[PDB]
């Protein structure tokens, strides 16, 4: 189904054109793809909402009262 | 797999390039009759070495009770013929 | 033409014979086929009925 | 139809330990009084097509710059075409 | 001093590591060629009667029949009841079968009093 | 109508017919394993339409 | 497998053996060729320092003591050609092997093909049926007295007779048959 | 974490037991006790049937991102703003209920330091 | 059977076995299909105290983790309808006691 | 118990890998540990997530296994790899091949395996479980980075170690286009499935900054 | 279809939501749709015509069996082997109807719970009461009779159940 | 009733009065109509029974008994055309006899109105048998064989008569629907101890239970291909179906008076299955493997309820046929090894790839792979021992498990492997084995298409 290729015994084996072009465009696109997604969408690795901090909350919002009333 | 089907004469010259490229033999007195102690004054350990040698060469490992009394590149040749079955 | 018997001979066929058998012999008993309801979400029209769903209580969208 | 060619072994006198980590081999050997008399046998390991070898990260980033130049044709072009 | 390889039942001693295979006596050495002749006449004649192109069957081997006859139909007649053969085929032979009884009626005596006094939820339970 | 259950059933169906076939002569012919091959990418491609339907 | 066994290994073989599989396994563990180079020289070197030894009671000594090395550090996960015993294809085709008798019992409309090759078969019938009957007699006759000690086979030593019990080693199927 | 730490290797009182919270009426904070809003109602999110899980307090973002994906099919991406939208109100309820968690903290260290005064003065 | 030497030419390459020889009372139990005595590289006491050492202490881990879980700083989930009791298991003729939830 | 089975398995089937000198051995230890953490995502109460890693691990790892099945025949039947030197550039589709497939296997960021295994991570980090189990299943992780790793550096990139008679060829145009089908399938299915399907699950919206990275520093 | 009665099997009304295409994008389970139509259901569709003119040229009818009531076990006399023989014949019958009647209240309840989808457990109230009344009387009826059951045995067990009823009764009003 | 055995009646005129050259051709062909016309037994009826006369009734327990009962001559016939080729034509005409007799005894067996008619051809089943393993068998042992063969049987039997009168004494019947309709309780005594004994341990030994099961494997290894399939198909039966038929009156006492014997089945069933493990004989391992699935079948019998019944019915139908299959393989390799030895005949894949596919097959019915009625039966009573006790399932699942194992490796000893070299007479197989094989098989798959045609009256 393919081409003739020969044996070579201790020499580099015959190499197509077609599969390294292949190889290199398949790898380009992975590394397109994962540059598109990064680029387009980004807060799928760093996240999109703050973390809050819970000690800058301030006893108003939290119902607390000076410990004097109970 | 796509295998060519090795010959008697591909197996002798596969078997001659393994021994010339052990510098402890000379390249220009070898021969496919030559043998290890007497004709080339090797020792035990230079046999069974060769003898590995040609194991990963041919990707097939010898026992050890035929592999002590292979003596002769011809032999050594023969016995791998043999083994995998070779026509001509 | 290889591709084309093939199409008709192992795809059209069977869908016909499964398409006939689950029409008219399966769904003749009750309960066989039984299909989840659709999903109803506010502002939707039902084919059967005609009139609309009430949609949503405008709750305050900010951001 | 077969692989039939008559291929032809090469010459054994062009393996050679120059320009390999054989060298070294030999001279921590030697340093000892030791030499290695196999050392040629795996020469064409060392010789052709294998002499250049690729780092892991090398490897990792294999078709890093045809990608890159994509990804920054692409963003060029949808910035040029979304501005209208 | 490296740690030393203990044998045990289902991992055995190397060859390697006998230390029998060293003290070398002339016995032992008699005893080698001794077993290579036998073993050296049971090949031959099984070539013997391997090779030979008017055989047309099953070369029978004694050996299989043998082990087949000591196996099957010889345990009975060299059969002697002793204690430790009595309190061993006592024990595989009774043991079993009351742990098994008295098992399964505690189980079955709890389930029959969980349907008397009344709470075990046997809802749905229809076919049984 | 209902397209859905006839197609979910005709996948399933489909991907049997060889096993039919292998007591007929294409069994003993070199060109089973590209029927077999055909027939698993037609019974995807077909059954490719109720994930369609469902999404 | 090929040669006869014999009834006791000589410390010679013992130490090639060993040597041998200190190679194998250190190749196991050194698996980049330059390290294995080196470390199997000197491994050889640290081999070679007892070559001359000349009492018995003390080179046994230094062999059963490096049998005890070896084991430690023996790669319990070590090389296996794919064809040998341990390796992953060592018997994938043995299944494939058909025995030569079979044809015998081939149906007539099968044996109408491939007609040279069963007159071939016949003609290797006959010659095995004569050479078997001299080889009877052969083996008979150079055997010695008790049955023989060691289960090596003489040749054939006459013109036309050929060694005896040969059929079954000549006719193996083949190494692939299928 | 820092919580699990300074549970497990300090004082298990001073901090709550996830398990058992909350510990302290709601009206301990503050009065007036806004109540939480629903804009959902029982028949159209049963209609919707999302989950049992997904049923909480966020649930119009939900049916209306379900509303945004079945109409436009398919162009999957065609509703986002839906979806940020939905991941933003989930994220407002995580904020409410880390404020919970550190309110019953601070009400309980509360309590434990006036426990701890009324001890020290009844000693005396 | 499965130790014995694979490169003498027996009369049985699949059994390791020989014509003529006497066969071992358990020969069925060791047919290289079953359970071998080969030596391991590892002694067997040795191999025998390491896994169940490691066994053990897993479990033991396991059970350690049990006790000292891992959570997050937060309180439980809150669910609007008297936690979402007539979408869970039903029962609309007890109304039982409405649970209201605190906005913070 | 799920819990606890899944992180001994993935744990214990990654340990056994990072040592192992067999490519199908080392592969199928990789699917075990794949199961376990499957197993783990079971445990931990998210059913449709480990449905969707079911469906990223078909696609990733038989197209990992079908490069090594590639490497095997292509080097005369030969599956140990001490015996497999320089294939980056004697033979490069099955290299970038299984590059793509150890990098989605490893959660690399936008891949098929990201989308499913960021997830089970994020999910078993924000879980009151198990502590001693998440622990076992972030070593699993590492220790799947370092196997993937390890198959790479002694399959492709040292020198040439097999039998110098040298057969290696991928110029069949069976091989190439099954192979190339999954490789479009291990990068696109993840983004295709995880953006058309319905959400069946709450999203862990809110992150610690270390948190949300943690998988991808452990790896 | 009015091949089986669409009280036993109740349905819900089956309200469906009208198509809204928000974009212009053509979809492809339309297009699917009508071409599943074209070259499906027509060649179906005439295949039953044909099937079915065929078959109208050719009608004739088949009966439901009526069996009229026998004395039961309870009017039956205590060695009177015809009497005996019918009760137990009618016991099986009716015990056989009794079989038939809760494999009908499975169906309802397993369709609605597909039918009902994620609200399976509040919109399939109804079906499981009627599961738990139909399956707690059938298990007071015939459960634990044993392999060799019979009208007498049944009649037994009921009596044994009646006796601890009055008992309990009894002993309930008095106190 | 009549228009079957009439015809099985005049089976033996026609094989007497047969051509020398002739007698298989007519006692197959005839046999196989017998066995057409049997069919129509099958349809049963939900209502009591079909009462053809005072002597003769059908029941949905004895149809598929009957079916196969008269499915089963042919396949006999068949296998023993081959042993018997180098025998005179009297003795053969005799062999077909005893094979006729047999037929027609189990027939009026399984109908038998009447509890001591039933008995009367019950026991006239074991001369027929005792005549042909005594004579046509090959070793020494048979004579031991058939001694053990008789006795345990007539052990069991022999108090079993006693308690029939007994009964007809003060019942005043033994016809099956007086009994069944006039039944009464058995109070806890020591009497009516005794006499559930007396007709249970009848019943038991030829089942057979674990303990008293000494005898089956010297029967199954000596007889010869005919008497092991018709030992193992339908001769086990007779137990189960005597049990299902006389536990009417045995109630209540059976509720505490089964314990002994549900351990003994449990355990035996274990016991067996390893047995089986470790076998040097391929006949032995299928005669303890019938051992351990009548054990479980016992054990259906005696937990007494429908789901039991119903598997127990399933589970002896499909165990007939799995067994005589089997059996019919081992003697097809033996006929030609001449040695019947599992380890000496190996690698036969390579050299009868059909015969290779008939031993996968009849492992994997043995099996109990699904949807097979085998594991029908399996499962009805797994599942009916664990309403009775849930703990019993552990026991069960173990057997299934062990099970398999000998399963596959009575199919990887004989057929994997490498070729033994040394047997160079293995011809190809026979159309008459491969057409045995299929009539074995074929019936087992079609009747997995309609499970309840086997699953007793209790359906
Ligand atoms: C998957 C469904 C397929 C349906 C298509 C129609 C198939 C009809 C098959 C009918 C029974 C087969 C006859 C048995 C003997 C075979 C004759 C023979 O000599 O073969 C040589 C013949 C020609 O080859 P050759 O080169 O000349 O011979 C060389 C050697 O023989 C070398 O021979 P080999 O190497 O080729 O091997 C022989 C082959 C054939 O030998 C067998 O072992 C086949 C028998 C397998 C059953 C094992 C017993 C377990 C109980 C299962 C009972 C199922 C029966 C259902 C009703 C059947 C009605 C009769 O063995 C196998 O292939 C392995 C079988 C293991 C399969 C395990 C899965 C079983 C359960 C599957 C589901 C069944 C119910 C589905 C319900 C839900 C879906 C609707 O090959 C065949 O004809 C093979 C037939 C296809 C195999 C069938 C396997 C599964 C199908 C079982 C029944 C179908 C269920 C109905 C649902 C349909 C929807
Ligand atoms: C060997 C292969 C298998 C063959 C068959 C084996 C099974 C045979 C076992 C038969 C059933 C059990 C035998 C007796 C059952 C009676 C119930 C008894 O087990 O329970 C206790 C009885 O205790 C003692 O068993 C009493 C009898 C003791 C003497 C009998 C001998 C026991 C061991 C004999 C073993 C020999 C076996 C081989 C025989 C050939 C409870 O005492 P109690 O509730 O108050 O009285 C019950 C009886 N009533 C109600 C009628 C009054
Ligand atoms: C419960 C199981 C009880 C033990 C079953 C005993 C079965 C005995 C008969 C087995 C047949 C013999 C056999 O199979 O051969 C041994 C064969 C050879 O080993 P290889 O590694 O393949 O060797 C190849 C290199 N030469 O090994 C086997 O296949 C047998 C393995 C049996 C395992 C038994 C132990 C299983 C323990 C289960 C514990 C797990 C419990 C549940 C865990 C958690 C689940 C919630
Ligand atoms: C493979 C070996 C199996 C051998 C058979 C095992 C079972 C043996 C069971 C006993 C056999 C005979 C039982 C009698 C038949 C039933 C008749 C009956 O029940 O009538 C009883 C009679 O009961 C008896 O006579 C029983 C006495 C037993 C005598 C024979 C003893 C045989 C050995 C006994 C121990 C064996 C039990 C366990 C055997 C386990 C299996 C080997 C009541 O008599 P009445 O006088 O009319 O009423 C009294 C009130 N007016
Ligand atoms: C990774 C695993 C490591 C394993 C390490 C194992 C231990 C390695 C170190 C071994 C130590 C020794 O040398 S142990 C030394 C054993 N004793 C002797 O060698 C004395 C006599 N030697 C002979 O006779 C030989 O045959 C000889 C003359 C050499 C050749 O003979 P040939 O002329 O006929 O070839």
């Amino acid at each position: 189904g393919g081409v003739h290729i020969e044996p070579r015994y201790r020499q580099f084996p015959q190499l197509t054109r077609s599969q390294l072009i292949q190889a290199e465009f398949f790898s380009a696109t992975m590394w397109f793809w994962i540059l598109w997604r990064f680029w387009h969408d980004s807060d799928a690795v760093l996240g999109h909402f703050p973390y809050p901090d819970p000690s800058q909350w301030t006893d108003e919002e939290l119902g607390i009262l000076p410990d004097d009333e109970d | 797999s796509d295998a060519p089907p090795l010959t008697l004469e591909a197996i002798k010259d596969r078997v001659l390039y393994v021994l010339k490229l052990y510098d402890k033999i000379d390249p220009e007195k070898l021969s496919v009759n030559s043998h290890f102690m007497k004709d080339l004054g090797l020792d035990s350990l230079d046999q069974v070495e060769i003898i590995m040698a040609m194991e990963d060469e041919f990707g097939f490992e010898i026992p050890d009770i035929d592999a002590e009394k292979l003596m002769c590149p011809q032999e050594i040749v023969d016995y791998i013929a043999d083994k995998k079955d070779v026509y001509e | 033409y290889r591709h084309s018997i093939f199409a008709v001979t192992h795809v059209l066929i069977p869908v016909w014979i499964i398409h006939y058998y689950l029409k008219y012999h399966v769904t003749a008993k009750p309960y066989t086929v039984v299909e989840r309801k659709p999903r109803i979400f506010p502002g939707d029209t039902i084919l059967e009925t005609g009139e609309v769903i009430p949609l949503m209580k405008e709750f305050p969208d900010q951001h | 139809e077969h692989g039939h060619s008559k291929m032809e072994l090469p010459d054994y006198k062009q393996w050679k330990i120059e320009g390999t980590p054989l060298e070294t081999v030999q001279e921590k050997l030697a340093a000892r009084g030791l030499r290695d008399p196999w050392g040629r046998n795996e020469a064409w390991r060392y010789s052709g097509g294998f002499a250049n070898n690729v780092s892991f990260v090398g490897a990792l980033l294999k078709g890093f710059k045809w990608g890159f130049a994509a990804f920054v044709v692409a963003v060029g072009a949808e910035y040029y075409l979304e501005s209208q | 001093s490296f740690p030393k390889y203990k044998p045990s039942r289902l991992a055995t001693l190397p060859a390697t590591l006998d230390p029998a295979e060293y003290d070398i006596s002339p016995e032992t050495r008699k005893a080698q060629a001794e077993r290579l002749a036998i073993r050296s006449r049971l090949k031959r004649e099984y070539l013997l009667q391997y090779n030979d192109p008017n055989r047309l069957g099953v070369i029978e081997d004694p050996a299989l029949i043998r082990w087949t006859y000591a196996r099957s139909a010889n345990i009975y007649p060299n059969f002697r009841p002793t204690p430790k053969t009595s309190l061993l085929g006592a024990l595989f032979g009774i043991g079993p079968l009351f742990f098994w009884y008295y098992v399964f009626k505690t189980d079955r005596d709890k389930k029959e009093k969980l349907i008397q006094e009344g709470k075990l939820d046997q809802t749905f339970n229809i076919s049984y | 109508m209902n397209p859905f259950a006839s197609l979910t059933l005709t996948t399933l169906t489909i991907l049997t017919i060889p096993i039919m076939m292998s007591n007929s002569n294409i069994y003993k012919t070199n060109l089973y394993p590209n029927y077999v091959k055909t027939t698993v990418s037609y019974a995807f491609t077909l059954s490719l339409v109720p994930l369609l339907m469902f999404m | 497998a090929f040669s006869a066994p014999a009834a006791y290994l000589t410390h010679q073989q013992k130490v090639l053996r060993l040597y041998k599989r200190a190679l194998r396994h250190l190749e196991s563990w050194c698996v980049h060729r330059d390290k294995y180079r080196y470390f199997a020289c000197l491994m050889r070197a640290r081999f070679d320092e007892h070559k001359n030894e000349k009492d018995m009671v003390k080179a046994t000594q230094l062999l059963r003591q490096a049998e005890e090395e070896f084991w430690y550090g023996q790669h319990p996960q070590p090389y296996i050609f794919p064809e040998s015993p341990g390796g992953t294809s060592y018997e994938r085709y043995e299944c494939y092997k058909v025995p030569e008798w079979c044809l015998d019992d081939w149906h007539p409309s099968e044996k109408a093909m491939y007609p040279d090759y069963f007159a071939k078969r016949e003609q290797w019938k006959r010659l095995r049926r004569e050479s078997w009957e001299r080889e009877v007699k052969q083996l008979q006759e150079e055997t010695p007295p008790g049955g023989p000690r060691t289960e090596a086979l003489p040749p054939a030593r006459k013109e036309g007779d050929l060694p005896p019990l040969w059929w079954h080693i000549v006719t193996r199927p083949r190494e692939r048959p299928m | 974490g820092a919580h699990l730490a300074r549970r497990y290797l300090g004082d298990a009182s001073k901090e709550p037991d996830p398990l058992r919270m909350p510990t302290f009426p709601p009206d301990y904070g503050f009065p007036e006790r806004k109540e939480r809003e629903m804009v959902a109602t029982q028949q159209e999110m049963n209609d919707a049937q999302l989950m049992l899980q997904q049923r909480d307090y966020c649930a119009h973002y939900l049916i209306q991102l379900l509303k945004c994906k079945r109409d436009s099919f398919p162009n999957f991406l065609a509703c986002k703003h839906e979806q940020h939208d939905w991941d933003y109100c989930e994220h407002l309820d995580y904020v409410k209920r880390m404020k919970e968690f550190e309110r019953e903290r601070r009400l309980l260290q509360r309590k434990k330091r006036r426990e701890q005064r009324e001890a020290e003065m009844a000693r005396g | 059977q499965q130790e014995r030497d694979p490169w003498y030419d027996w009369d049985h390459p699949d059994l390791r076995l020989n014509w003529g020889e006497p066969i071992h009372w358990d020969l069925d139990m060791y047919i290289r299909n079953r359970v071998d005595t080969s030596p391991t590289p590892v002694s067997w006491n040795t191999m025998c105290k390491h896994l169940f050492g490691f066994v053990a202490f897993m479990l033991f881990m396991f059970w350690v983790g049990e006790i000292y879980p891992s959570y997050q700083p937060v309180g439980p989930k809150q669910y609007p309808y008297n936690d979402l009791y007539l979408e869970r298991g039903g029962d609309p003729t007890k109304e039982p006691e409405p649970v209201v939830h605190y906005e913070i | 118990m799920t819990l606890c089975l899944g992180a001994i398995t993935t744990l214990f089937t990654a340990l056994c890998a990072i040592t192992q000198n067999d490519i199908k051995k080392i592969v199928a230890f990789s699917t075990s540990s794949q199961l376990g953490l499957m197993m783990v995502t079971i445990g931990i109460n998210q059913p449709h997530l480990a449905f969707l890693h079911i469906c990223m691990h078909a696609f990733f790892k038989a197209m990992l296994f079908m490069c090594s099945g590639s490497i095997i025949h292509s080097l005369n039947d030969e599956q140990d790899i001490r015996k497999m030197g320089g294939l980056y550039k004697a033979m490069p589709f099955t290299t970038t091949a299984l590059i793509i497939g150890s990098l989605a296997l490893t959660g690399m960021p936008y891949l098929t395996g990201f989308y499913s295994k960021d997830l089970i991570i994020e999910a078993v980090n924000m879980s009151y479980t198990n502590a001693w189990a998440l622990l076992m299943t972030l070593i699993a992780t590492s220790l799947t980075a370092a196997y993937s790793t390890r198959i790479i550096f002694f399959a492709f990139l040292g020198k040439p170690r097999f039998p110098p008679l040298v057969l290696i060829n991928e110029n069949n145009p069976l091989l190439i286009n099954s192979i190339k089908r999954l490789l479009i399938g291990s990068i696109f299915a993840g983004f295709i499935i995880s953006n058309n399907i319905p959400p069946m699950t709450v999203p862990n919206t809110t992150m610690p900054l270390y948190m949300k990275m943690t998988a991808l520093i452990v790896t | 279809p009015d091949s089986w009665d669409k009280d036993v099997y109740p349905e819900p009304p089956r309200r469906t939501p009208a198509p809204a295409p928000q974009t212009s994008l053509p979809n492809p389970v339309t297009y699917l749709t009508k071409i599943f139509d074209l070259l499906v259901d027509r060649p179906v569709t005439l295949a039953r015509e044909f099937i079915e003119q065929q078959h109208a040229k050719n009608r004739y009818y088949y009966y439901h069996r009526e069996f009229r009531r026998v004395p039961d076990i309870t009017e039956c006399e205590e060695k009177d082997i015809l009497c005996m023989f019918e009760a137990e014949m009618q016991w099986r019958r009716d015990y056989k109807v009794d079989q038939e009647i809760v494999n009908i209240i499975q169906e309802r309840l397993k369709a609605c719970q597909q039918r009902e989808g994620e609200s399976y457990r509040q919109n399939c109230a109804k079906e499981l009461e009627q599961f738990t009344q139909v399956s707690k009387a059938f298990q007071d009826r015939y459960s634990d009779l044993g392999a060799h059951y019979s009208a007498r045995k049944c009649l037994a067990k009921q009596k044994q159940r009646m006796l601890a009823e009055r008992k309990a009764a009894k002993e309930a009003a008095a106190a | 009733m009549l228009k079957i055995i009439i015809p099985t009646t005049m089976l033996l005129p026609m094989t007497w009065m047969s051509k020398h050259n002739m007698i298989w051709i007519n006692a197959t062909v005839h046999s196989l109509l017998i066995s057409l016309i049997s069919l129509s037994l099958l349809n049963q009826l939900g209502e009591n029974s079909l009462n053809f006369s005072l002597t003769f009734f059908s029941d949905s327990l004895s149809a598929p008994l009957l079916v196969l009962t008269t499915w089963l001559l042919p396949l006999m016939l068949m296998a023993s055309q081959s042993h018997l080729s180098k025998e005179t034509t009297t003795r053969k005409k005799l062999y077909i006899t005893m094979l006729i007799l047999l037929q027609l005894f189990l027939i009026m067996t399984f109908t038998a109105t009447e509890l001591i008619l039933f008995y009367i051809l019950f026991e006239a089943t074991l001369v027929p048998t005792l005549i042909i393993i005594t004579r046509w068998g090959n070793q020494t042992e048979r004579l031991n064989a058939g001694l053990y063969f008789l006795f345990y049987t007539l052990a069991g039997s022999l108090p079993l008569l006693v308690a029939l009168v007994y009964i007809q004494n003060t019942t005043g019947s033994l016809n099956f629907l007086i009994i069944h309709y006039w039944s009464h309780p058995l109070s806890n005594s020591w009497s009516n101890i005794f006499m559930w004994l007396a007709c249970i341990m009848a019943f038991m030994v030829k089942m057979p239970l674990y303990g008293l099961h000494l005898w089956l494997p010297k029967a199954h290894v000596e007889a010869p291909i005919a008497g092991s399939m018709v030992l193992a198909a339908v001769l086990l039966k007779l137990g189960g179906y005597g049990m299902m038929r006389i536990t009417t009156i045995l109630n209540p006492l059976t509720n505490y008076m089964a314990y002994p014997f549900l351990m003994l089945s449990m355990w035996g069933m274990i016991m067996t299955s390893s047995i089986c493990l470790r076998q040097t004989d391929l006949k032995s391992l299928i005669a303890y493997s019938s051992v351990s699935h009548m054990a479980l079948v016992i054990v259906a019998i005696m937990i007494q309820t429908p789901w039991s019944f119903m598997g127990a019915t399933a589970l002896m139908i499909a165990h007939g046929l799995t067994s005589s299959m089997l059996f019919c393989l081992a003697n097809t390799n033996y006929e030609r090894v001449h040695s019947r030895t599992m380890i000496l005949a190996r690698g036969l894949q390579t050299l009868l790839p059909l015969m290779a596919t008939w031993w996968l097959v009849a492992s994997l019915t043995n099996l109990a792979l699904p949807p097979s009625i085998n594991l029908i039966g399996e499962l009805f009573i797994i599942t009916a021992s664990f309403s009775w006790s849930n703990i019993t399932i552990i026991l069960m699942g173990m057997n299934m498990m062990i099970t398999a194992l000998y399963s596959l490796y009575m199919l990887i000893t004989t057929q994997r492997g490498k070729y033994t070299h040394h047997i160079n007479n293995i011809k190809p197989s026979f159309t008459r084995e491969n057409a045995l094989m299929a009539l074995h098989i074929l019936p087992l798959l079609l009747l997995t298409l309609n499970p309840k045609m086997i699953l007793g009256p209790l359906y």
